[PDB]
């Protein structure tokens, strides 16, 4: 198995590239969120384009004209609703979705803090240990042979 | 261009409309204030 | 053909959210990895090393 | 996407309605508290 | 500045939203006063080796 | 010489316009204010040096 200090820096890279990905993602969605907010301007002010006729149609009291030209506003009015209730469910969704990565991105760089200084006790443990072996070999029990075994000889 | 103009969106978050009515709340006074000498020391 | 630029406008709107999901779950695993409860292995083994 | 969404769920199991109660219980008083002294000091 | 004129409702959130910083401060301070005593101690290891 | 003889409405549009560059100019005269203590710091040390 390897050894899993070097997958503490792998690790953290593979998260990396994630958090973009759904950086590029989140933007798709924003996007495409805007779009759905011009279509709904351009057909009300279509529906606007058939008010404003029919702010010239009763006039002079011309009202049959009228009742036709609201009509056709009709239909433009009913998909104007249906992106608007649209429109309004997604805003919701994105200031969600958002604030799931502004809490993200936070515990990332504080998980990435903490990787340093536990290396940093581990190379202290490793260079801790790997001389008082060494001093161990000059130890006073006559375990030693390079010390206490020329004496004797 | 939406898709361009919504990336930088993200990795520049807008200031929040709440710095934006304190700045715009704030600077009126600066004005006001630094305009309040001006308006008695040649009155 | 009203019908068809409906279904697809809906049509990236769920593959961003697939997307999220994926680009959700794949990290916090990784965060699970450093789990409080010992169950990791990069994290509490080295101090117990 | 529930099926992934669920799955979170467990392994990061969400803050229990009580400590949401008392983090907001608790938030309120030092908001309140912190500002009783500006309210006081610069009155 | 804020609930100086009587404009107190504005210094409420403008306390809130130090309230956040305030939170993540707290965490550093108690993780920055630990650290001291390890360094001290590894420190003190090295002289005397 | 704008509020002078009355005409108020000029110096207010006047004043807004030097806040634009009083901004600038404060956040240049705390930077130039902190880079002395480090020049005085780099200095003393090369001398002691």
């Amino acid at each position: 198995q390897e050894a899993p200090e070097d997958l503490l820096e792998r690790l953290l890279g593979e998260m990396e590239l994630e958090l973009i990905e759904l950086r590029r993602a989140l933007a798709q969605t924003i996007a495409t969120f805007k779009s759905t907010e011009r279509q709904r301007d351009a057909q009300q002010l279509i529906a606007q384009r058939w008010y404003e006729k029919a702010q010239a149609a009763l006039d002079r009291g011309n009202e049959q004209l009228a009742r036709e030209a609201l009509g056709q506003r009709q239909s433009y009015q009913s998909h104007t609703e249906a992106l608007g209730k649209s429109l309004g469910e997604q805003r919701a969704l994105v200031e969600q979705v958002r604030g799931q990565l502004q809490k993200l991105e936070r515990k990332y760089l504080e998980l990435k803090s903490q990787k340093n200084l536990y290396l940093a006790r581990l190379k202290s443990a490793i260079a801790a240990q790997k001389i008082e072996e060494i001093a161990g070999n000059l130890d006073n029990a006559s375990a030693s042979s390079l010390f206490e075994r020329i004496e004797t000889k | 261009i939406l898709e361009l103009e919504a990336e930088r969106e993200l990795l520049n978050p807008p200031p929040s409309p709440l710095d934006k009515k304190f700045e715009q709340w704030e600077e009126q006074q600066a004005v006001e204030a630094t305009l309040a000498a001006m308006k008695a020391r040649r009155s």
